[PDB]
């Protein structure tokens, strides 16, 4: 019974700084590993970043390292993702996803099938 | 084709836990038959548990080398035969009964460390979880049936020996089934790995406190389940009303019903408390510990008044104490990474048996003897001494509660450490 709300998405200047926020209100967020996916118009859902329950384990994509920083505040049940130096390929529809916490290698669970919870998804244009 | 095997294994586990506690329900008679002090009564259970914990890792390793069905069938027959032979020991020879209890412990350890692997191999789904729940729900039912069988057989045959005869025969009818209807499932450096796992788990904080808490729980459960029927019989003796098979019958029925109710209530409380904080699993357990303690001491103040008040306290304390069984496994699996989970489970079981159930009955008997030797000999003094000795149980319960509280304090930090190590 967890529902995710995305915010902070929209048309931005090329190479500008942006922040994306995912809010969970249905149940306590300290029990879920979260992630962000991007659906491209000409492609399918693609993995972007993921964070575990506490926030001590984060996983990215090799093409996004050093540019995006993902964090979370479990007190307010809000996950944030700061994106800087936006490349034109970053234009896509971002979906926040949550899954029940599991002690598995976060680098291994990028299959868009493990995440049983999804959000509306906001579009971002570079 | 596999459900029959699961049913037979569940019945075998029922028989296992019925035979394990059959001694307790007739323990008083044994102490009367051999004419020994309470130290020997404690020694029976202590030696049983010590042999169990010594033999458990060996059988756990051995179950991956040869045919599991063969080992299981051999162990069931071995322990059944040992129990049947012990049922004819002469009165003068007491230590032979203790040796038989040790052999029974080895045999039961084989079954307990083998059967769950077979059940896990048979099914791979939520049906596997359902089968495991059915198998592990046989523990309180088996203990209650063991108490009831011992008491009723002593009542009906007028001799305690027949109790030690009832369980093995069924095991024979069980054993053949294991060799016949149980299918053979073809499913599937160590020292250094174990040493590294132990070195890593020592540095872990919440795991150690959880192990101490479950050791305290095992201590309380073993001591109480061993000495409560004898204490109630002594109280009835000192009571003005003159009487104790019915006492053991009531205790066994309450044990089974409270085990079921407590497991269900603990699971439900964990489910309902997970929605408020992430530290729900330890804290709830801590509450249960406190919930037991305030009630356990209650019986030691209410035993001299009436039996009904004692049984009410037994019911409530059993429920609140048994509430922790389901939650302890989740507490363990939440912190330790899957690479070291098997070693963590083995070491936690070893430590819980060692620091807990291994010495609890013998320690209680030793305390009772020390208190009794310095005081006048009388049945009232026997009952009071046993009560004062069992008074050490709620103290350990409260210590375990504090350990659970510490586990709750370090829960999030250890979870973060575990996730960081997994992702590193
Ligand atoms: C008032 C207390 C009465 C206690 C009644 C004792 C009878 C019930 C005990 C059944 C056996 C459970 O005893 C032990 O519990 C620990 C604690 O998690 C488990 O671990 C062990 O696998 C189980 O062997």
């Amino acid at each position: 019974q967890v529902q995710l709300v995305e915010s902070g998405g929209g048309l931005v200047q090329a190479g500008g700084s942006l922040r994306l926020s995912c809010a969970a209100s249905g149940r306590l967020l300290s029990w879920y590993d979260m992630a962000w996916f991007r659906q491209a118009p000409g492609k399918e859902r693609e993995f972007v970043a993921a964070v575990t329950s506490t926030g001590a384990g984060t996983h990215y994509v090799d093409s996004v390292k050093g540019r995006f920083t993902i964090s979370r505040v479990n007190a307010k049940n809000t996950m944030y993702l700061q994106m800087n130096s936006l490349k034109p390929e970053d234009t896509a529809v971002y979906y926040c996803a949550a899954a029940n916490t599991r002690l598995t290698a976060l680098s291994l669970r990028t299959t868009t099938g493990s995440w049983a919870y999804w959000g509306k998804g906001t579009p971002v244009t570079v | 084709g596999r459900g029959a095997a699961a049913a037979i294994l569940s019945l075998g586990n029922v028989l296992n836990y019925l035979d394990r506690y059959t001694v307790a329900g007739v323990l008083l008679d044994i102490q009367q038959h051999f004419g020994v002090k309470d130290r020997g009564a404690g020694l029976l259970q202590s030696v049983f548990i010590c042999s169990f914990m010594v033999a458990a890792p060996i059988f756990g390793y051995l179950g991956d080398r040869f045919n599991r069905k063969v080992i299981l069938s051999c162990g069931i027959f071995f322990w059944s035969a040992v129990t049947f032979s012990s049922s004819f020991i002469p009165q003068q020879y007491f230590w032979l009964l203790v040796l038989s209890r040790g052999l029974v412990g080895i045999g039961e350890a084989s079954y307990s460390t083998i059967a769950p692997t077979i059940i896990g191999d048979l099914f791979t789904k939520n049906t596997r979880t359902l089968m495991l729940s059915v198998f592990y729900f046989a523990i309180p039912l088996g203990s209650g049936l063991g108490y009831i069988t011992g008491s009723s057989v002593k009542q009906a045959a007028g001799d305690w020996h027949w109790a030690l005869r009832v369980s093995p025969v069924l095991g024979m009818i069980t054993g053949t089934l294991i060799l016949i209807l149980v299918p053979a499932t073809k499913r599937g450096k160590a020292r250094t790995s174990w040493l590294r796992d132990m070195k890593a788990l020592i540095r872990n904080r919440s795991y150690v406190f959880s192990s101490l808490a479950t050791s305290a729980v095992s201590f309380a459960t073993g001591a109480l389940g061993m000495w409560i029927p004898l204490y109630l019989h002594r109280a009835q003796v000192v009571q003005k009303t003159a009487e104790g098979a019915k006492d053991s019958l009531i205790f066994g029925a309450i044990t089974c019903f409270t085990g079921f109710l407590g497991v269900v209530t603990g699971a439900g409380a964990t489910r309902w408390c997970r929605l408020k904080t992430q530290r729900a699993d330890p804290l709830v357990c801590a509450v249960g510990m406190l919930g037991s303690a305030i009630f356990i001491c209650l019986i030691f103040v209410a035993a001299k008044s009436s039996i009904v008040g004692a049984y009410i306290c037994i019911f409530v304390g059993e429920t609140l104490l048994f509430s922790n069984w389901a939650i302890t496994a989740d507490i363990l699996m939440y912190v330790v990474i899957p690479t070291r989970r098997a070693t963590a489970v083995a070491l936690q079981s070893f430590t819980s048996h060692l620091l807990g159930d291994a010495g609890s009955p013998y320690l209680i008997g030793f305390i009772s003897d020390l208190i009794r030797q310095s005081t006048k000999d009388s049945p009232l003094w026997e009952f009071l001494s046993l009560g004062y000795a069992l008074m050490l149980c709620p103290f350990v319960v409260v210590l375990g509660g504090m350990f659970f509280l510490a586990t709750a304090l370090f829960f999030v930090s250890d979870r973060a450490r575990a996730e960081q190590q997994v992702n590193q």
